[PDB]
RNA sequence: UGAACUAUGCCUGGGCAGGGCGAAGCCAGAGGAAACUCUGGUGGAGGUCCGUAGCGGUCCUGACGUGCAAAUCGGUCGUC
RNA sequence: CGCCGCAGGUGCAGAUCUUGGUGGUAGUAGCAAAUAUUCAAACGAGAACUUUGAAGGCCGAAGUGGAGAAGGGUUCCAUGUGAACAGCAGUUGAACAUGGGUCAGUCGGUCCUGAGAGAUGGGCGAGCGCCGUUCCGAAGGGACGGGCGAUGGCCUCCGUUGCCCUCGGCCGAUCGAAAGGGAGUCGGGUUCAGAUCCCCGAAUCCGGAGUGGCGGAGAUGGGCGCCGCGAGGCGUCCAGUGCGGUAACGCGACCGAUCCCGGAGAAGCCGGCGGGAGCCCCGGGGAGAGUUCUCUUUUCUUUGUGAAGGGCAGGGCGCCCUGGAAUGGGUUCGCCCCGAGAGAGGGGCCCGUGCCUUGGAAAGCGUCGCGGUUCCGGCGGCGUCCGGUGAGCUCUCGCUGGCCCUUGAAAAUCCGGGGGAGAGGGUGUAAAUCUCGCGCCGGGCCGUACCCAUAUCCGCAGCAGGUCUCCAAGGUGAACAGCCUCUGGCAUGUUGGAACAAUGUAGGUAAGGGAAGUCGGCAAGCCGGAUCCGUAACUUCGGGAUAAGGAUUGGCUCUAAGGGCUGGGUCGGUCGCGGCCGGCGCCUAGCAGCCGACUUAGAACUGGUGCGGACCAGGGGAAUCCGACUGUUUAAUUAAAACAAAGCAUCGCGAAGGCCCGCGGCGGGUGUUGACGCGAUGUGAUUUCUGCCCA
RNA sequence: UGGGUCGGGGUUUCGUACGUAGCAGAGCAGCUCCCUCGCUGCGAUCUAUUGAAAGUCAGCCCUCGACACAAGGGUUUGU
RNA sequence: CGACUCUUAGCGGUGGAUCACUCGGCUCGUGCGUCGAUGAAGAACGCAGCUAGCUGCGAGAAUUAAUGUGAAUUGCAGGACACAUUGAUCAUCGACACUUCGAACGCACUUGCGGCCCCGGGUUCCUCCCGGGGCUACGCCUGUCUGAGCGUCGCU
């Protein structure tokens, strides 16, 4: 889960996580939050574990 | 409602942004003046603009 | 009973939100929106009030993706006119092309004198 | 500057229990010398009747009248 | 600050004076609309109000229930606090504070047009501008087709590319619907708060695929010469843009442009029938509960199969073939149908939301246990069954009618056909092509929490007001009535306790009389349902009419009538205690058995004459005035006799026009009109009359 | 000694309780080795038990039966 | 005796007059006398370690660079900063940067949808998908190119 810029569409928030995280992602879904924030749902790809990305970003 | 357009809801999340308490550090502040805020608005005392 | 609610937020009783009752695997009772009733072609000939056979009545996007012969019927106009009319339109086309050539041996025939 | 209330026209949607009366059309039977009439069914019309919801707002000149309300409430009512 | 001068926004008790503050009133009015609370316990300093449990009640499915639209905008959800606020209190809160929460190709927006709005051209206008929306425009910037070439390159050959020929009117930009049109997502699980969006599992639509992803189709047969015993091979030539059925039409594809025609989108209200489902109901079989003082094989709960395919019922057809009908027949609740082809027989098509099946039991649910991962989509057992009914209710589909001086959108978008410009291969290793099967990739943006109201909206407020919808159980009953109940919900509507004075507000009863009361029967009361009788004057013959008036009505025990299903065989003369044809027979005044609704009528018995026992639920008659009726009206004192109305009558006008708007344009409305029309008046249905006067 | 609270009795109100029993009961449905006129259910209502049952001071009357409680509390007052 | 009421005084409340203060106004005068398609005024949304307002600023966001200055900022924290292989802060401001609306400019908006040309990626060039960049308003002047006319002519 991520707090991603409010112009950002799914394509490029895509891309970004694959190139700044070196992971393959499956989907993106993306809300807007009441605060005025986007946040996107990046899930991984099934060869790629959320837990030690998450570990390795430094948000365990 | 729950349908909205994307104007309406920025411009609900701003209102709902600034309408939180001061900061208890503020008050401490050289020649601060100020005590609380007095832009509170609650949602069933005073209306929206829009 | 059991009682229901719409599952939209179309909350009128309009021709686009029309339901019918369904029960699940889970032993309860919801809504499944329908689809509207298609219909048949109307003839071409504009005159038999019935509608084709042969062609399947669906809503008209539905018929992109059906396939040919669900479409037509394997004549002449087929899918598009009656096959009564079809008829019809055979004799009429044969037997005014023959009073043509009626009029045309008269002429022919009474312009010998001079 | 206003038709967010109201007035009117248009567009596109939604809605209106249960009963009574019994229009045309139709069937059969009967009477008659005929002409034709009578009887029983059927049918289900209508800015039709009783009456819900809805819409209205008659009377109590009821309540209230520093009110629940800067026009509301109860019964009784009009239409449905 | 004094004194000498100077200069004023220079003196307050008033002005229903202005602003601010404070009294008496006064601990007063008041905290009284919608039946209602009680016991115990917990937490806590503190409990009428919080929470849990137990009772007693209410909403009573047209809800005080479950969900939405508009509007609100974080009120949603956890945790904490006890200042202020929640007109008593509070340990509670929609308060305060701190954190968290809204996940989509297939739910909407987005797209289309509607009533309409609105640029450009043009016109007008001092001017900002506004008129106009096809009108006074050189308003098509597109296209597979063909040609000239640049060969830009996997320069084979096909993509690109500039120009030329040919074709090309939505003939008008653009905006306009979260209820219209509009492809395609469902089932299970999951949170403190989100899910048709997350996870699991099943689908599906649209788009793309250039070098072409795989199959299948096209499409692969005949004739003649030869070899070969035959089978089968070789050479040449000729076909081949599929096939079947009399037909309706069918099959898995089934070449084809510009262009043309058509369909779907795409159509009102009401009635009556029929099919399907969901619900309700009835009889059993299970599982779990309740009662058991006595009785009750009892009472209650529960007892699944999504989308998308395939198959089969069922419904519909104004579809086809045979054939030719009066002694007319068929047939509906009603109708209606037939030599323009009935009845009968045989077919074809459409819908298929029903059943079976893949999905699918592996899930879900109900029970019974066994272990734990402080809070396992844990593990396991068993079950998820058989039937019957209907003017039943609600959706839905269909058929067939009625009504209209009313005829009940448009456009995106999709499809079929007609035509045959073209394209494709020389018999193959087949080609052009393919709406057939399978395979590959993608679907961006915005919304999504919650309330949706006797507390989240508007009314200054947690205001008896207002505010658009969807679902809808049992009993009684004509019933979505009223009354009681189940599921679900709630705590009596911004306080409690004790009393039971007057006067109120709301509701009852009252001897005898019966409107004597009062402006006036105001208010209240009487009547009331249904069945059987019985109904006048008058009348526009429709009505009046539930006229008036009268009798009956309970409980219990029977009786009678009102239906649906099957089967009606004279026999081994023989063998597939049963099957093929037949010598072998007379229900033909119809029986035999089984099954199932309510309704009507009649009778007996019976109760202290009570019985539409609550609820529901017309007082009636004789006249007079006015308005014909139905309708409408002064939101907030007038609902009427007022307005309207159909009917009658009159007037203007043939478009260079009548009536009217406009500051202005040869601008605009009636007018998408044309005298049976439009415009302007009066009177006010019917009937009958509508006299005299043009000074 | 007292007044209470129960109980009892009286009064009075209504009108004859539940259960049981009956060859009471319009009738109906089953059993016939039975029965030789019977037995097993359903059945409003009736009869007897039964002027019964129930209430009755809370502002009725009398108790001397039972039970407990009652020589306690607070605030004031002087010629 | 008290209570109550009245008057006066002391003290205490309630209230915010008076007086004193003044980083504000009002008035007069002076000098300049400067906005914008190279995108103004105005509006919206964002930006701070803790930040709601005001103020400042624009994704380089309570500010970057440069210059002057010369040891702070400060409410708390944190961390620089030999102040000479240059420097906290403040001021100035000439470099750079400057989101979205808005004359507001591709079309349109209470929504959203195009087209053209390059670049990169999935492609592994051919045109489909994703991203990036540059364009795409109206009027008008000069010139340019392409055109129209049974307008006036010329040659054939
Ligand atoms: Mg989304
Ligand atoms: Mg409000
Ligand atoms: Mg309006
Ligand atoms: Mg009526
Ligand atoms: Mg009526
Ligand atoms: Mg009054
Ligand atoms: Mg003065
Ligand atoms: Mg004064
Ligand atoms: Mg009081
Ligand atoms: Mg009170
Ligand atoms: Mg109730
Ligand atoms: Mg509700
Ligand atoms: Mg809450
Ligand atoms: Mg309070
Ligand atoms: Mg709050
Ligand atoms: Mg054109
Ligand atoms: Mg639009
Ligand atoms: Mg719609
Ligand atoms: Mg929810
Ligand atoms: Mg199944
Ligand atoms: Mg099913
Ligand atoms: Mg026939
Ligand atoms: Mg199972
Ligand atoms: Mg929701
Ligand atoms: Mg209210
Ligand atoms: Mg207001
Ligand atoms: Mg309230
Ligand atoms: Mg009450
Ligand atoms: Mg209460
Ligand atoms: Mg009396
Ligand atoms: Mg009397
Ligand atoms: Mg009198
Ligand atoms: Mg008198
Ligand atoms: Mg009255
Ligand atoms: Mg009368
Ligand atoms: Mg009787
Ligand atoms: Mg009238
Ligand atoms: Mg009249
Ligand atoms: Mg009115
Ligand atoms: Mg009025
Ligand atoms: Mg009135
Ligand atoms: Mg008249
Ligand atoms: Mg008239
Ligand atoms: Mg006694
Ligand atoms: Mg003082
Ligand atoms: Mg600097
Ligand atoms: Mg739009
Ligand atoms: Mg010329
Ligand atoms: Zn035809």
């Amino acid at each position: 889960v991520f707090i991603v810029d409010v112009k950002a569409n799914k394509h490029q928030i895509k891309q970004a996580v694959k190139k700044l995280y070196d992971i393959d992602v499956a989907k993106v879904n993306t809300l807007i939050r009441p605060d005025g924030e986007k946040k996107a749902y990046v899930r991984l790809a099934p060869d790629y574990d959320a837990l030690d990305v998450a570990n390795k970003i430094g948000i365990i | 409602s729950s349908h909205k357009t994307f104007r309406i809801k920025r411009f609900l999340a701003k209102k709902q942004k600034q309408n939180r308490p001061i900061p208890q550090w503020i008050r401490m502040k050289t020649g601060n003046k100020i005590r609380y805020n007095s832009k509170r608005r609650h949602w069933r005392r005073t209306k929206l603009g829009l | 009973v059991q009682r229901l609610t719409y599952r939209r937020r179309l909350s009128y009783n309009t021709a686009s939100n029309k339901t019918r009752l369904s029960r699940t695997p889970g032993n309860r009772i919801v809504y499944l929106y329908t689809k509207k009733v298609g219909k048949a072609p109307k003839s071409a000939c504009g005159v038999c009030p019935g509608r084709l056979r042969g062609v399947r009545a669906v809503r008209p996007k539905v018929l992109m993706r059906l396939s040919k012969t669900k479409k037509h019927v394997s004549r002449a106009y087929g899918g598009s006119m009656c096959a009564k009319c079809v008829r019809d339109r055979i004799k009429r086309a044969f037997l005014i092309e023959e009073q043509k050539i009626v009029v045309k041996v008269l002429k022919a025939q009474a312009q010998s004198q001079k």
